[PDB]
RNA sequence: CGCGGGGUGGAGCAGCCUGGUAGCUCGUCGGGCUCAUAACCCGAAGGUCGUCGGUUCAAAUCCGGCCCCCGCAACCA
RNA sequence: AUCAACGGAUAAAAGUUACCCCGGGGAUAACAGGCUGAUCUCCCCCGAGCGUCCACAGCGGCGGGGAGGUUUGGCACCUCGAUGUCGGCUCGUCGCAUCCUGGGGCUGAAGAAGGUCCCAAGGGUUGGGCUGUUCGCCCAUUAAAGCGGCACGCGAGCUGG
RNA sequence: GUGGUAAAGGAUGUGGCGCCGCGAAGACAGCCAGGAGGUUGGCUUAGAAGCAGCCAUCCUUUAAAGAGUGCGUAAUAGCUC
């Protein structure tokens, strides 16, 4: 029966996982795990909430300023491209919570 | 008679006599909110404790204050614009509605029971 | 299922087709639309 | 990957015609007048190979990895003197002999060769034992 | 996609740029002061110098490009 | 004598202009044109290994072929004796590789529901919420609520943030 | 409607060409009845005793000799070949 869990950037997530018996691990993985996407996205980080059932992960479930200095500089584009790129590393980390549970449970 | 959003009188189960409208309920293009129709709308005014509270709702016509015609060319105007309220697809929340006899109302004939419930004076 | 390409006799034994200039294969099974056309 | 410990940092170019030869082991392939082929793809062969030969039928691979390529940095504009690196290929022109001996026997390769044949960016051809050679 | 700034004993930097040689601090092992602990007295202890591949009779070092960290850069279009 | 911006104007030498001017020139950009098609947009190809019996309903890892030419640019010869350069309303229209309605195929299809795949422009294809925005989110939806063309349709017709 | 700017790979397109299955004691079919007679699993035996997940390497007939290609589950049937 084991105890198939799940993963979601954070940890422990809502409150799933039971007992994956008879390959039942991935059996429902591509099902429940792929919970659409919590209906709500919250931010543009795109956290990857996998399924820490008991591995070894299993399941596998941003402003637009860049184009404004138009017509040139595959240079300066990059300059302003890194600015926000740094936030992600400082966001997902500092941006505690990021847990939008209590959606539909499906 | 017709309306997108507007001030239109509810006179129904709101805790005060008004609802803001949203729009016509069926034909995509239509603009006009013809009578004998159900509508999306909302109250803006207050309530005494009550029930329905603030939020959103779908529901129906009463009167017009802008020219009807009958096939028998009966006619009937009224410088005021109340309209019906409904829960779900169809049934009428409040079991109370003061209003008169009137003509166009039942004629959609999707909700016959109502007619009894608003028969009277004023 | 008009596939664009390939087609290599997949209802096992199967008939090459020549019609409307178009060229296909049908065998015993509908679950074998080898119309690369 | 498959290259190392470079003499330089960037070859020049050419491509016109060349010469390989006989098979080693009475199973093999050969092609036409190839453009360079990336190593992944080159390695992909054996990668594509391994699964199919009894998912184990051992085979010598083939030709060695070669030339550098790059978009300098990326897609800014020329300004580079011509540098930076990533991918490697093969000298490929008369239709080089491909190496495919195993003992894994018959069609299992021969269609894997078609697998290979369907693989790789050049029309090819299919070969085995034929007519020897000799060397001192 | 440039730069200029550099990566060192547990941590801290000194020490190097001036080819044949790393030091100063607490914290540190064991030891003195005690009803017990701090204080306070002492010892000893211990360093591929981010990699690397090279110049070199030899490289912490000279030198080069890969690896992280600092800062300057990134125009009117 | 690093006069090494090393054939050197001095022997001794910084900037800043959006307060600028004035000349000249397409013998260098910006929007645009076109160029090839790099990146993108899409379609096949191989078939792993999956997905109650499955390689080829469903998909597609590792790959390849493209095509196409709207974004990224590289370009740069039309031009500097005038290519007025964002969205917006107006009124359009081609194109389909379709987004809703046609007609099928196919089901891991009882059937309705659906999914997926062909072939086809007659049409049609919303009002708002808020910011310069297309875009995007959303609210009710409603048969449905598509891309993209056309100097990023549209200044001798405007708007003008 | 190939001329008519395209790859890949498909293609019993078609053409003629050389190389190899005519066995007129006569074939590959297409046909029709047989389509094996001790040809039945020790490892699943939930049945496989070909026709799910587990060996095919010797005789009987010769009509041919399917170690068995097939559709699948109570073996099995039952239709191919």
């Amino acid at each position: 029966l084991v105890k198939v869990n799940v993963l979601v950037h954070g940890e422990v997530v809502d409150a799933l996982t039971f007992i994956a018996h008879r390959e039942k691990a991935y059996t429902m993985a591509r099902a429940i795990v792929d919970k659409l996407a919590e209906v709500i996205p919250r931010q543009l980080f795109e956290v990857p909430i996998q399924a820490a059932i008991g591995g070894k992960i299993i399941a596998r479930a941003r402003k637009d300023v860049l184009a404004k200095c138009y017509g040139g500089d595959v240079t300066r584009k990059k300059k302003l491209l890194e600015k926000q790129k740094e936030g992600k590393k400082r966001l997902k980390a500092i941006g505690k919570v990021e847990v939008p549970q209590e959606a539909f449970l499906a | 008679m017709i309306q997108p959003q507007t001030y239109l009188e509810v006179a129904d189960n709101t805790g005060a006599r008004k609802i803001m409208c949203i729009r016509v309920l069926k034909g995509s293009n239509a603009k006009y909110a013809t009578v004998g129709d159900v509508i999306v709308a909302s109250v803006k005014e207050a309530i005494p404790r009550g029930a329905v509270k603030e939020g959103d709702v779908v529901k129906a016509v009463v009167v017009r204050t802008k020219k009807e015609v009958k096939r028998p060319d009966g006619s009937a105007i009224r410088f005021d614009d109340n309209a019906a309220v409904i829960i779900n697809n169809q049934l009428e929340p409040r079991g109370t509605r003061v209003f008169g006899p009137v003509a166009r109302e039942l004629r959609e004939k999707g909700f016959m029971k109502i007619v009894s419930l608003a028969p009277e004076v004023l | 299922m008009k596939v664009r390409a390939s087609v290599k006799r997949i209802c096992d034994k199967c008939k090459v087709i020549r019609r409307h200039g178009r060229v296909y294969v049908i065998c015993e099974n509908p679950k074998h639309k080898q119309r690369q056309g | 990957r498959m290259k190392y410990r470079k003499q330089q940092r960037g070859r020049l170019k050419g491509a016109t015609k060349g010469g390989d030869y006989v098979a080693f082991g009475d199973y093999g392939l050969v092609a036409l007048e190839p453009a360079w082929i990336t190593a992944q793809q080159i390695e992909a062969a054996r990668v594509a190979m391994v699964r199919h030969f009894r998912r184990g039928g051992k085979i010598f691979i083939r030709i060695f990895p070669d030339k550098p390529y790059t978009k300098k940095p990326l897609e800014v504009r020329m300004g580079k003197g011509k540098g930076n690196v990533e991918g490697y290929v093969a000298v490929v022109k008369p239709g080089r002999v491909m190496f495919e001996v195993a003992g894994v026997t018959e069609e299992q390769a021969m269609e894997a060769l078609r697998i290979a044949g369907h693989k790789l960016p050049i029309k090819t051809k299919i070969v085995r034992r034929d007519a020897y050679d000799e060397a001192q």
